[PDB]
């Protein structure tokens, strides 16, 4: 039994600027089994207003997902993405990279 | 393949009904029909499915039950002179490409009350002497006259065995009061052998007419003899 | 524009929350019909496909799909079987057609087992190619039915192409609208002496972009790294292309050719 | 949407009868032929999905799925082949939409012909052994009845003949007047 870990693309609907508001999407993909849970962070704490897409089906039989919340980037707010799935043995932290 | 009950019921307006139906196959999708003269088959209700049931083209006065992977039950509420017809049951296997399955179908009529209900009366007509001598053959003729409704199998017996070679019967009655909307029915039939089979004084000849008129559970008031189903028959020897 | 119709299915045995069967249909990267075990309907995914289709088919559509989980979940039960396979494991299909912008068509089906390829359907010779043993077991039963391997022929070529037509019409302020991208040439010295180039891309529909770095009007020779082409969340799509080091950047979409000079 | 096919067929028994059926549905997903008998139910006969001919003994479907055209062909026509032929076609959403059929009648080829009108005792006027080209016509009077020519087959020999049966004043030399009966009918006395 073939599993694929998601990859996991943390980026800004439009060019960051900061003190303009933006979105911050979370693009999972690659996975295999479809089962999996995404939250957004702001400074290690959950954010409650995200959205997101329906579980979506790959030619290649992975799935994909895509989370997204309305955010205003400041330097010093820290924004991440936290995954599970079963290839993984911790939840995996990916940090916005701040564009 | 596919078993479906009754193959003929007579019913007064407003009676209740259920048609039953059932299939060993395996197949999943299941369809009620109703035929009717000059039209294609019409769907009534279907069932994709185990635990799933949907309308056809012709639903209002019927319901269903798919009750089991087997079973698929219509049922009639109360019925209407309008629902008289010929109900088939179909199955058709998981997918395809795939054809339907039928059963052999439940003629359903619907009246307003059962005082017109009779079963035929059976005369046998030996064969005219003049025709033994002319063609060297020899016809048997057979009337199922004055029966109501039109609920008749009609079969020759030869030796009691059931024959069909040399066998004509009507595909449709005739109606005895053409301009009577209750007019009673009449069948004949002919049979025919060689003069030689039939100057054989061993050789015995009969016609059986199957009634299907009332059941034990049905009421009668009328003082004339209840018209039961029955088996009504005329025979001859050669 | 190339254009595609496909219709996905999932099947999981004994599954953790997660349904035992969900069903979806696209119209290129737009979902545009859902069904799953839990609701047991199939419903619009697109606003433009609630309005056009009256609830005649909805209902229709319900009812086969309730027909077809159940041909699924027996499916998976029997490729366990052959496997001897216990627990919890996947069943895949998709089933689809291209109509391209030269007017030829493409069709395709094909089946999974716990994600990776177990059967594909050649509709050119009316054949399965198949992975394993267990596979070509399933492929002698499925070619044996000569009437199914043709209607699925007929429905690849001519059924799934006229849904896609008329998916098209229905959709087609969002589907056929061009959104051209805005583009950016980023220079920075990144190590010593090593200057990264990246040239950025937003705010375009359809997804389908060329971006490439030319050196003095000529194809590269050095490696360009190539970054994804990414959903933004508005309808709009994001990409980029970088190399290290008279170099430019060069954009292909919807027919328009762009230049960006370093 | 619709599906068309005639009403009724005569072929003549040996010959060749094609039986045509034209549909005009929003997809298609394939076209079956059934074969229903009188008081029976309908089974299947072919189905054909992409063009061409598909040939199945006695009996050949085609399919032209450009002029939304079928026809089932019929080759070395039996008695037995007598009975009516539903059209059936798989639509956009894989429902059947059925034809309301074609009855087809067999004409038996009467090599010998010997018309005659005989008397049988238990009463019953019976019209025989006459051509496949006499047609009998319904009573004039009330207290008469006459019922449509029928064909019998004597499978023993290669012997087929058509009849028709009057029941009720009434006399033999009069119960088929209402009729057209061949010149040479025989009248016994
Ligand atoms: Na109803």
């Amino acid at each position: 039994m073939i599993q694929r870990t998601p990859k996991i693309q943390v980026y800004s609907r439009h060019p960051a600027e900061n003190g303009k508001s933006n979105f911050l999407n979370c693009y999972v993909s690659g996975f295999h089994p479809s089962d999996i849970e995404v939250d957004l962070l702001k400074n290690g704490e959950r954010i409650e207003k995200v959205e997101h897409s329906d579980l979506s089906f790959s030619k290649d039989w992975s799935f994909y997902l895509l989370y997204y919340t309305e955010f205003t980037p400041t330097e010093k707010d820290e924004y991440a993405c936290r995954v599970n799935h079963v290839t993984l043995s911790q939840p995996k932290i990916v940090k916005w990279d701040r564009d | 393949g596919v078993t479906q009950t009754p193959k003929f019921q007579v019913l007064k307006t407003g009676q209740s009904m259920t048609l039953q139906c059932a299939q060993d196959m395996n197949h999943n999708s299941m369809y009620w029909y109703r035929q009717d003269p000059g039209m294609g088959l019409r769907l009534i209700y279907y069932s994709a499915s185990e635990g799933t049931t949907d309308k056809g083209e012709v639903p209002n006065g019927y319901n269903v039950s798919r009750l089991n992977k087997r079973e698929f039950s219509l049922r009639l509420e109360s019925a209407a002179p309008s629902q008289t017809s010929v109900y088939f049951c179909a199955s058709s296997p998981p997918g395809g490409t795939d054809t339907q399955y039928f059963g052999e179908g439940s003629r359903l009529t619907v009246l307003e009350d059962l005082k017109n209900v009779f079963p035929p009366e059976v005369a046998v007509f030996e064969p005219s002497e003049a025709e033994i001598s002319h063609t060297q053959k020899a016809t048997l003729v057979c009337l199922a006259t004055g029966f109501y409704p039109d609920h008749v199998e009609l079969s020759w017996w030869v030796n009691g065995k059931e024959v069909h070679s040399g066998v004509c019967t009507d595909p449709q009655p005739l109606k005895e009061q053409p301009a009577l909307n209750d007019s009673r029915y009449a069948l004949s039939s002919r049979l025919r052998v060689s003069a030689t089979f039939w100057q054989n004084p061993r050789n015995h000849f009969r016609c059986q007419v199957q009634f299907y008129g009332l059941s034990e559970n049905d009421e009668w008031t009328q003082d004339r003899a209840k018209p039961v189903t029955q088996i009504v028959s005329a025979e001859a020897w050669g | 524009r190339t254009h595609s119709l496909r219709y996905f299915r999932l099947g999981v045995s004994d599954p953790i929350g997660v349904p035992e069967f969900i069903s979806v249909g696209y119209v290129d990267s737009h979902p545009i019909t859902t069904y799953d075990s839990v609701t047991r309907q199939k419903e619009p995914r697109a606003p433009w496909m609630a309005e056009n289709l009256a609830p005649d088919h909805w209902e229709r559509y319900t009812q086969l799909l309730r027909g077809w989980q159940q041909m699924f979940k027996v499916e998976l039960k029997r490729l366990q079987r052959h496997y001897n396979h216990s627990g919890s494991h996947t069943y895949q299909r998709m089933i689809g057609c291209e109509l391209l912008e030269d007017g030829s068509t493409t069709g395709f089906l094909q089946y999974a087992y716990d994600g990776q390829d177990f059967l594909i359907f050649n509709k050119d010779t009316l054949s399965w190619l198949a992975v394993d043993n267990v596979a070509h077991t399933i492929k002698q039963a499925w070619e044996a039915n000569q009437h199914e391997l043709l209607y699925q022929k007929n429905w690849l070529e001519e059924e799934c192409i006229a849904w896609l037509k008329r998916f098209l019409e229905y959709g087609k302020d969002t589907l056929q609208r061009t959104e051209p991208p805005l583009v950016r040439v980023n220079r920075k010295e990144t190590f010593p002496g090593v200057t990264a180039l990246f040239c950025k891309a937003h705010g375009f529909y359809p997804p389908e972009i060329y971006m490439t770095w030319m050196k003095n009007g000529e194809e590269i020779v050095q490696e360009i790294d190539y970054g994804d082409i990414l959903p933004s969340g508005d309808g709009t799509y994001q990409a980029w292309a970088s190399i290290e080091l008279l170099y430019s950047c060069h954009v292909e979409h919807s027919g328009v050719h762009m230049v960006l000079q370093v | 949407q619709n599906i068309d096919q005639p009403t009724e067929m005569t072929a003549t028994e040996g010959a060749i009868v094609q039986i045509n059926c034209t549909y005009q549905t929003s997809g298609f997903n394939g076209l079956f032929w059934y074969q229903q008998h009188a008081g029976e139910a309908p089974t299947f006969l072919s189905y054909n999905v992409l063009d061409g001919l598909e040939e199945k003994g006695r009996f050949s479907s085609f399919l032209s799925r450009s002029k939304g055209y079928s026809y089932l062909l019929l080759k070395e026509l039996q008695m037995k082949d007598s009975a009516s032929y539903l059209c059936a076609v798989v639509d956009s959403n894989y429902q059947l939409i059925w034809g309301a059929g074609t009855k087809l009648i067999i004409k038996p080829d009467i090599q010998n012909p010997d018309p005659a009108v005989y008397q049988l005792r238990d009463s019953v006027c019976l019209f025989t052994d006459f051509d496949s080209q006499t047609n009998v016509s319904q009573s004039k009077d009330s207290d008469v009845y006459i019922t449509d020519k029928c064909v019998l087959d004597m499978r023993s020999m290669d012997f087929k003949s058509n009849s028709a049966v009057a029941w009720s004043d009434f006399a033999c030399a009069n119960a088929f007047n209402n009729s057209i009966i061949p010149e040479d009918t025989f009248f016994p006395s």
